[PDB]
């Protein structure tokens, strides 16, 4: 009956879920994006292809 | 008695080496940046490998070194190109120090 008294152990559960995935969403969003994991990034993939440009013309 | 250029080339022994994939060849370096080693086996491109972590104290520079050739240069052509992209630079495999 909506009593909070009872309900103790599993409004901490829900509770302590919303904390992590606060600071999860926070870290995915800041730390692994500019930890570049896993494969490399467009912004650093790109200079590497100006390097080498594909060349479909004659020179 | 003027060795022409044809008698030049028969005898180099880049010549006679034939196909360079799978090929022990001594190289030498030259260049060092961090842990990538610049080798120079004598062909129109060097090469760059890795420093092997059980002995990287020892490679330095004028060091001579053992080198298992795969490609003399690196090309490739590409969707949409007119020509191979160039590496610029030859492809082998770290083996260890030649040593006398």
């Amino acid at each position: 009956e909506f009593r909070d008294d009872a309900c103790r152990k599993e409004i901490q559960g829900f509770l302590d879920c919303a904390a992590r995935a606060q600071e999860a969403r926070k870290m995915r969003s800041i730390q692994e994006t500019l930890g570049e994991s896993g494969s490399l990034l467009p912004n650093k993939l790109n200079k590497l292809l100006q390097r080498f440009p594909n060349k479909p013309y004659l020179s | 008695n003027v060795e022409s250029f044809a008698s030049m080339l028969r005898h180099s022994p880049l010549t006679q080496m034939g196909p360079a994939k799978d090929k022990l060849v001594i190289g030498r370096i030259f260049h060092i940046v961090e842990n990538d080693l610049y080798i120079d086996f004598g062909g129109k491109f060097h090469c760059v490998c890795r420093r092997p972590e059980v002995d990287g104290e020892k490679y330095q520079k004028g060091t001579r070194v053992r080198l298992r050739l795969l490609d003399l240069e690196l090309t490739s052509r590409f969707l949409g190109a007119t020509t191979d992209t160039t590496v610029l630079e030859a492809n082998a495999v770290l083996l260890g120090i030649q040593e006398s």
